[PDB]
């Protein structure tokens, strides 16, 4: 409680693949742990402008900001400043698949976030490497104990420019990396939007609200 | 530190086995695993990975679609599924824990260690 301050910072590193092209992204970010709200800068050091949609990886950039009720173990707070694991499967409808693998620690007083992340079997024609989306909408995130982490399963759905969606089946897995109270079963919701960006998005802006509820 | 290796078997081509790998000795759940086997002559050749999670997997391009890698971090066991199997998968099939812990994607049998004795795979 008193490692994760009300006013946290961090750094982001990810290193990623996406139908064959290769990028590396670097991030700064800041945020408010206890009141689940953060935000981020984003640019693109290697691959830029990217040939693929941002959004896939938009929920790629940090689950100590989620706000919890005081009932509700915050595990992954309680996991540092050791800190936590995740990995990530993306399945989307038209068989697009993205993995990610991340590892968050603190140093220094910030959270360090590396990130990999690879996507493959994305259509040529799809909306994400034509970049047809309009962000996410606003998600649950169905939280359980299970294998001795915290598990999450979300259904996900993409903005089609065209008015129509574009859905995704989400599983991650976070792991601290000490032992920490595991919460029962129970729903994050988010709120994930992209509040500035350049023209070609080799620098974006990221707002993410996210708070832990009863089911 | 120790891996078993168990389930092979000589089936006729178009059958199926299930190899699993019994661990003990290290937090099984903190580390991918990989299944490699070797052919007679041959030296030991990637078959599949899976992460700590299970979330992320892969194949060498010649399974890809028959067999399927999955693991148990409660009963801290691997598993390789073998469906439609052809005269080429015989070999002798051997499961190891990542040395580094932070794999990805890395299928070199030197980005693995701790290898059990292997199970024979015969098919016909």
């Amino acid at each position: 409680m008193a490692i994760i301050k009300e006013f946290m910072r961090f750094k982001v590193h990810m290193e990623g693949s996406v139908n064959g092209h290769e990028f590396e992204i670097e991030g700064e970010g800041e945020g408010r742990p206890y009141e689940g709200t953060q935000t981020a800068k984003l640019k693109v050091t290697k691959g830029g402008p990217l040939p693929f949609a941002w959004d896939i990886l938009s929920p790629q950039f940090s689950k100590a900001y989620v706000k919890h009720p005081a009932d509700i173990p915050d595990y992954l707070k309680l996991s540092f400043p050791e800190g936590f694991k995740w990995e990530r499967v993306m399945n989307f409808e038209d068989g697009g698949v993205v993995t990610v693998t991340q590892d968050s620690s603190l140093q220094d007083g910030e959270f360090i976030y590396k990130v990999k992340l690879r996507g493959t079997n994305f259509p040529s024609d799809g909306p994400v490497m034509q970049k047809k989306t309009m962000g996410w909408e606003a998600s649950s995130e169905r939280m359980y104990p299970e294998d001795g982490a915290l598990k999450g399963e979300i259904k996900q759905r993409l903005k089609l420019k065209d008015g129509g969606h574009y859905d995704a089946e989400v599983k991650t897995t976070y792991k601290a990396k000490k032992p920490v109270q595991l919460p029962g079963a129970y729903n994050v919701n988010i709120k994930l939007d992209i509040t500035s960006h350049n023209e070609d998005y080799t620098i974006v802006e990221q707002y993410e609200r996210a708070e832990g509820r009863h089911s | 530190v120790q891996l078993v290796e168990s389930g092979g078997g000589l089936v006729q081509a178009g059958g199926s086995l299930r190899l699993s790998c019994a661990t003990s000795g290290f937090t099984f759940s903190d580390y991918a695993m990989g299944w490699f086997r070797q052919a007679p002559g041959k030296e030991r050749e990637f078959v599949a990975a899976i992460s700590w999670s299970g979330h992320v997997t892969d194949y060498a391009d010649s399974v890809k679609g028959r067999f399927t890698i999955s693991r148990d971090n409660v009963k801290n066991t691997v598993y390789l599924q073998m469906n439609s199997l052809k005269p080429e998968d015989t070999a002798v099939y051997s499961c190891a824990a990542a040395k580094s812990g932070t794999w990805w994607y890395q299928r070199s049998e030197n980005d693995f260690g701790s290898w059990g004795q292997g199970t024979q795979v015969t098919v016909s």
